[PDB]
C-alpha cells in the first residue's frame, strides 16, 4: 500500500490567482500518475496522462511537473467551471489508492 | 464510448444484487476495465480492476466477497457481492481504467446511488 | 577429473544490448560445464529469490539441457516473475509454468543500461489482449483495433499500437531501474546429459 498523502486540503481562498497543490507518496514512484476532477454528484473527468501530459478539451494553462515522490500542479486562472475537486491517483504499483480529497471554491 | 448506468434500490445487509454497467461497442472481455465507488464526504476507494488476460486484481478490504466477470457479446460487466457489512453505502463508479501508458482515451460512466441497511423503505 | 572448457554463459552474461521484453531472446545452451561462482562474483551479494532449485547446489544435480532467456525489466516485475503471479510482463509478454524447473537471477543495471537522456529502445507489449501458454514468443507488431469499428490504417482514435517503452532516466530509484534477468530453466527429456559440472567417475 502507497499512502497518498497532501497538506494544503483547502484552496478556497485562491480566486483567480496562484494555486500550488500538490501530493505526496510513500514509496518512491515515478511519473506513472493522473489526477482527476469529480464534479459534486457527477462522473469524474480527467485533466493529465502520466504526469506530462494534457487532455484535448481544457485551457492550455493547466501544466503539472513531478517526479520522486512530490507531485505539483498549478491553475494560475480560477475560472467559475472549475468549482469541484481534485483527486491523486497512483497506479500501476498495486493497489492503486487515492487522495483523501481536495476542496476549491470561490468566493 | 458511452457507459450506461444499470442498478439502484435498497437492499439489506447479507442480501446482495448484481451490479451492472454496460457499454456503447467498446469490448468489454478483451480490455482493461475498473470499477471505484466513493462515499458520500469522503474520497474515493479503489474496489477492482480486471485485465483482458482474465487477472483478477481487486482490493484487499473485500477479500473473498466479490466476484467479476465480463460478458461475451453483451457488452456489460457483472460483479456479484458475497456478505456485505453495510459499510458500503456509497455510489459505485464504472469506468475503463483511464491510460494503458500514452493515449487521448478519458471516457468516465456514470454509477447509481446504492444503499445498505437494514430499515426498508418507509 | 579433467581439464575443463570454456563456458559461453558470459555470452548471455555480458552485452551491450539485451533483447527487449517483446521478444525474450532464448539461447539454447547444451553441452557445456556448470560454473556460477562468477555469477556471484559480478555483483554485490544478494539473494537469487528463486524458486526450482536451491542455489546452493546448482553446481551439482546437473541436467541435460539448460535453456536460457534473456530481457530487461523494471524491479516490480522482478519481484513479479514467479510463477503463478499475473500482470503484464508475467501476462501478455513472458509467463513461467506451473512445475517450472529452474530458477531465476536478477541484478541492477544503471550503469550500463540506463542513459542519463533516458534510453528508449527497451519496449514492452502492454496491449496483447490473449491469455498465454507458457513458454513462447508472440511478436505483435501490427496495430489493434478495438470499439467495434475496423481501423485497419495508422494512427487513429481508438487503434493502439501494442508495443510502448521504458523510461530509464537514471535519477529514478529502486523500482524503475533496468534489471537484466537470466530466467535459466531446466527440462528432463531423458537425453543423455551433455551439461554437467566438474567430477571424476
Amino acid at each position: 500500500d502507497i499512502q497518498m498523502t497532501q497538506s494544503p486540503s483547502s484552496l478556497s481562498a485562491s480566486v483567480g490567482d496562484r494555486v500550488t497543490i500538490t501530493c505526496q507518496a510513500s514509496q518512491d514512484i515515478n511519473i506513472y500518475l493522473n489526477w482527476y476532477q469529480q464534479k459534486p454528484g457527477k462522473a469524474p473527468k480527467l485533466l493529465i496522462y502520466d504526469a506530462s501530459n494534457l487532455e484535448t478539451g481544457v485551457p492550455s494553462r493547466f501544466s503539472g511537473s513531478g517526479s520522486g515522490t512530490d507531485f505539483t500542479f498549478t491553475i494560475n486562472s480560477l475560472q467559475p467551471e472549475d468549482i469541484a475537486t481534485y483527486y491523486c491517483q497512483q497506479y500501476d504499483n498495486l493497489p492503486r489508492t487515492f487522495g483523501q480529497g481536495t476542496k476549491v471554491e470561490i468566493k | 464510448v458511452q457507459l450506461v448506468e444499470s442498478g439502484g434500490g435498497l437492499v439489506q445487509p447479507g442480501g446482495s444484487l448484481r451490479l451492472s454497467c454496460a457499454a456503447s461497442g467498446i469490448i468489454v472481455s478483451s480490455n482493461y476495465m475498473s470499477w471505484v465507488r466513493q462515499g458520500p464526504g469522503k474520497g474515493l476507494e479503489w474496489v477492482s480492476v480486471i485485465y483482458s488476460g482474465g487477472s483478477t486484481y481487486y482490493a484487499d478490504s473485500v477479500k473473498a466477497r466479490f466476484t467479476i466477470s465480463r460478458d461475451n457479446s453483451k457488452n456489460t460487466l457483472y460483479l456479484q457481492m458475497n456478505s456485505l457489512r453495510a459499510e458500503d453505502t456509497a455510489v459505485y463508479y464504472c469506468a475503463r481504467e483511464v491510460v494503458g501508458s500514452n493515449s487521448n482515451m478519458d471516457v468516465w460512466g456514470q454509477g447509481t446511488t446504492v444503499t445498505v441497511s437494514s430499515a426498508s423503505t418507509k | 577429473p579433467n581439464i575443463t572448457n570454456l563456458c559461453p554463459f558470459d555470452e548471455v552474461f555480458n552485452a551491450t544490448r539485451f533483447a527487449s521484453v517483446y521478444a525474450w531472446n532464448r539461447k539454447r545452451i547444451s553441452n557445456c560445464v556448470a560454473d556460477y561462482s562468477v555469477l556471484y562474483n559480478l555483483a554485490p551479494f544478494f539473494t537469487f529469490k528463486c524458486y526450482g532449485v536451491s542455489p546452493t547446489k546448482l553446481n551439482d544435480l546437473c541436467f541435460t539441457n539448460v535453456y536460457a532467456d534473456s530481457f530487461v525489466i523494471r524491479g516490480d516485475e522482478v519481484r513479479q516473475i514467479a510463477p503463478g503471479q499475473t500482470g503484464n510482463i508475467a501476462d501478455y509478454n513472458y509467463k513461467l509454468p506451473d512445475d517450472f524447473t529452474g530458477c531465476v537471477i536478477a541484478w541492477n543495471s544503471n550503469k550500463l543500461d540506463s542513459k542519463v537522456s533516458g534510453n528508449y529502445n527497451y519496449l514492452y507489449r502492454l496491449f496483447r489482449k490473449s491469455n498465454l501458454k507458457p513458454f513462447e514468443r508472440d511478436i505483435s507488431t501490427e496495430i489493434y483495433q478495438a470499439g467495434n469499428k475496423p481501423c485497419n490504417g495508422v494512427a487513429g482514435f481508438n487503434c493502439y499500437f501494442p508495443l510502448r517503452s521504458y523510461s530509464f532516466r537514471p535519477t529514478y530509484g529502486v523500482g524503475h531501474q533496468p534489471y537484466r534477468v537470466v530466467v535459466l530453466s531446466f527440462e528432463l527429456l531423458h537425453a543423455p546429459a551433455t551439461v554437467c559440472g566438474p567430477k571424476k567417475s
